[PDB]
């Protein structure tokens, strides 16, 4: 059995300028099997109000989910995406880097 | 959504009949035909839903999608063909749409005609007076009764089979004193040439 | 095995009554249906079963329910008969649905006729009429004829009987039945049957002929209030000798 | 029009984690979400607003039965194909079938199925035949081929209805399927030059860098075309600098027929 290990880009829906407000999505793709946990992190902790698409289904069988969440970037708050599968013995954590 | 398929045929046996069927639908998803013998439930005979023909036996059914039209053509025809045949196309959303289907009648070749008006024997419980038309040819007609006190039913084809031999007949009955099988069948055209045995 | 189980064959009910028809198939299909037949048009969906556990109205459920009891079964309710629910009820199964090639099965038929009032139902008189001599003498064959006469809802099956055997070689009964009175709707029905044999084997005086006619009428739950017999489901029949 | 598709997908599991549907199946049109159903809510329910303006809700109510049936074919087909591998635990059985309808007017149609995400039976429409991945496949495409009506029928399912029913959709979401949103692109400096494109709809969108106007696909990292959120996507494609020899580089931009191009000074 082959399973394949998410890909996970985090990013801004618009280009970030700090007091402006967008929003930070977290793209997790190509895995598989289905089951998948996802969170958003703002300086290491879980962000609650965290919305996300539908499992969504690729051509090749795999899978892809946008997860996303209202913010405000500012110069110190640091931001990231942590993803749990049953391809990584720990969880994978991709920090926003702009 | 329409389905349109002649309400009868009839056709020789021997013969070869095609049975059209036209659709109207919101899609397409292919086309059926039953076979439904009279009082029998219908059974499936094919399905197209690409254009051409195919065939099964002595029976083949045509398909054009373009021009949304269908036959099914039954070969060298048998008695045992008399049935309706039920066309019925799948739409867009697999909702099947039934033809009102086809009557197909089929008249038997009869070798030997010897067309004959016979009385039965009176039974000793009925007050009814029995005639019997029998041996014609198929193409003879039998018209129902126009007196409401006499009783003439269609013509039926029986098959002796360890004879192969059929025959058509049908049945005239009354209580009435003034019926006689001598004009039991007036209102029908019986062949000039049938026999008549004395009273 | 046996395909699609249905029953029953033939019900009498007045406006207002109950009844279930039952529907089992044991080919392990998934899908399952119920039709009826009316003439002059197609076959009408009242009711299907996509799946075990799953039921939805056809184009005329008004007036029906169904339970998809189980994968084998699928039974059809009329909780309160009215007049218009005369008619061939078929139920039907498919492997599956909404694949496009696979056809349907179907059960034998369930004819029901409701009635406002019961008085209208009447069992057949059954008469045999013995061969002409002149037929025998002209075509040496011999044709009896059987009479079913004045029944009333057309459920009846005829059958003949040959030293004590039905047969079937040499017989035909008329496709459809004569309504005695055509400008009524209730028209009491006439059927005639014939049976043809040589003149040798209606000449051998052991032979014996009978004509039986099933009806299909009331039953015992059915309230009668005529003064003539409750025409409940019975056999009438009449026979004949050869002669010598 | 530009290319368009109509898909529809299936997924099936063998042995479901708690509260995890047993059975889901979505449709698309493009890359936008159109239906949706699972064995949890056993509903056929609209996922873009331009569908549940325009099929009634007899189209909902009919489809709504045939998935029941076919979630029920779904499982039962796993539970064969689990048992012919031998296999435990967890399994994972997929469908995908569908069409395009392509800018020149000609289609394509397709229908394949995977095990634990892997093909495992591809239809060809033009020999109406199945090709086995392995021998448990070779059983069911013996099965299949057998039924030579339903290969028939699927043929006709994807070139005419199919075809049918992406025009019928393409209408409904026109307002969102056949508009254009032109890219805002810039370059920055990360040395690798950055060529960053934003805010645009369709998501089919080609850049790359040339150097010296020649382009080199082996030098050339590119980013993933990427959803906003908004609707619209964003995309980026990098190139690292040869800080030994002056050389012109230059970002070039393809989307719905307009090409860009922007020189880094
Ligand atoms: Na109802």
């Amino acid at each position: 059995m082959i399973q394949r290990t998410p890909k996970i880009q985090v990013y801004s829906r618009h280009p970030a300028e700090n007091g402006k407000s967008n929003f930070l999505n977290c793209y997790v793709s190509g895995f598989h099997p289905s089951d998948i946990e996802v969170d958003l992190l703002k300086n290491g902790e879980r962000i609650e109000k965290v919305e996300h698409s539908d499992l969504s289904f690729s051509k090749d069988w795999s899978f892809y989910l946008l997860y996303y969440t209202e913010f405000t970037p500012t110069e110190k708050d640091e931001y990231a995406c942590r993803v749990n599968h049953v391809t990584l013995s720990q969880p994978k954590i991709v920090k926003w880097d702009r | 959504q329409n389905i349109d398929q002649p309400t009868e045929m009839t056709a020789t046996e021997g013969a070869i009949v095609q049975i059209n069927c036209t659709y109207q639908t919101s899609g397409f998803n292919g086309l059926f035909w039953y076979q439904q013998h009279a009082g029998e439930a219908p059974t499936f005979l094919s399905y197209n839903v690409l254009d051409g023909l195919e065939e099964k036996g002595r029976f083949s059914s045509f398909l054009s999608r373009s021009k949304g039209y269908s036959y099914l053509l039954l070969k060298e025809l048998q008695m045992k063909d008399s049935a309706s045949y039920l066309c019925a196309v799948k739409d867009s959303n697999y909702q099947l749409i039934w033809g009102a289907g086809t009557k197909l009648i089929i008249k038997p070749d009869i070798q030997n005609p010897d067309p004959a008006v016979y009385q039965l024997r009176d039974s000793k419980s009925s007050d009814k007076s029995v005639c019997l038309f029998t041996d014609f040819d198929s193409q003879t007609n039998v018209s129902q009764s126009k007196d409401s006190d006499v009783y003439i039913t269609d013509k039926c084809v029986l098959d002796m089979r360890s004879m192969d031999f059929k025959s058509n007949s049908a049945v005239a009955w009354s209580n009435k004193s003034d019926f006689a099988c001598a004009n039991a069948f007036n209102n029908s055209i019986i062949p000039e040439d049938t026999f008549f045995p004395s009273p | 095995n046996a395909g699609v189980t249905q029953t029953p064959k033939f019900q009498v009910l007045k406006t207002g009554q109950s009844m279930t028809l039952q529907c089992a198939q044991d080919m392990n299909h998934n899908s399952m249906y119920w039709y009826r037949q009316d003439p002059g048009m197609g076959l009408r969906l009242i009711y299907y079963s996509a799946s075990e556990g799953t039921t939805d109205k056809g184009e005329v459920p008004n007036g029906y329910n169904v339970s998809r009891l189980n994968k084998r079964e699928f039974s059809l309710r009329l909780e309160s008969a009215a007049p218009s629910q005369t008619s061939v009820y078929f139920c039907a199964s498919s492997v599956w649905t909404g694949e496009g090639s696979g056809e349907l099965f179907f059960g034998e038929g369930s004819r029901l006729t409701v009635l406002e009032d019961l008085k209208n139902v009447f069992p057949p008189e059954v008469a045999v009429f013995e061969p002409s001599e002149a037929e025998i003498s002209h075509t040496q064959k011999a044709t009896l004829v059987c009479l079913a006469t004045g029944f009333y809802p057309d459920h009846v099956e005829l059958s003949w009987w040959v030293n004590g055997k039905e047969v079937h070689s040499g017989v035909c009964t008329d496709p459809q039945p004569l309504k005695e009175q055509p400008a009524l709707n209730d028209s009491r029905y006439a059927l005639s049957s014939r049976l043809r044999v040589s003149a040798t084997f209606w000449q051998n005086p052991r032979n014996h002929f009978r004509c039986q006619v099933q009806f299909y009428g009331l039953s015992e739950n059915d309230e009668w209030t005529q003064d003539r017999a409750k025409p409940v489901t019975q056999i009438v029949s009449a026979e004949a000798w050869g002669r010598a | 029009m530009r290319t368009h598709s109509l898909r529809y997908f299936r997924l099936g599991v063998s042995d479901p984690i708690h509260g995890v549907p047993e059975f889901i199946s979505v449709g698309y049109v493009d890359s936008h979400p159109i239906t949706t159903y699972d064995s949890v809510t056993r509903q056929k329910e609209p996922r873009a607003p331009w569908m549940a303006e325009n099929l009634a809700p007899d189209h909902w109510e009919r489809y709504t039965q045939l998935l029941r049936g076919w979630q029920q074919m779904f499982k039962v087909e796993l539970k064969r194909l689990q048992r012919h591998y031998n296999h435990s635990g967890s399994h994972t059985y997929q469908r995908m079938i569908g069409c395009e309808l392509l800018e020149d007017g000609s289609t394509t149609g397709f229908l394949q199925y995977a095990y634990d995400g892997q093909d495992f039976l591809i239809f060809n429409k033009d020999t109406l035949s199945w090709l086995a991945v392995d021998n448990v496949a070779h059983t069911i495409k013996q099965a299949w081929e057998a039924n030579q009506h339903e290969l028939l029928y699927q043929k006709n399912w994807l070139e005419e209805e199919c075809i049918a029913w992406l025009k019928r959709f393409l209408e409904y979401g026109k307002d969102t399927l056949q508009r254009t949103e032109p890219p805002l692109v810039r370059v920055n400096r990360k040395t690798a030059l950055f060529c960053k494109a934003h805010g645009f709809y369709p998501p089919e969108i080609y850049m790359t860098w040339m150097k010296n106007g020649e382009e080199i696909v082996q030098e050339i990292d590119y980013g993933d075309i990427l959803p906003s959120g908004d609707g619209t996507y964003q995309a980026w494609a990098s190139i690292e600098l040869d800080p030994q020899s002056s050389n012109l580089y230059s970002c070039h931009v393809e989307h719905s027929g307009v090409h860009m191009v922007l020189q880094v000074p």
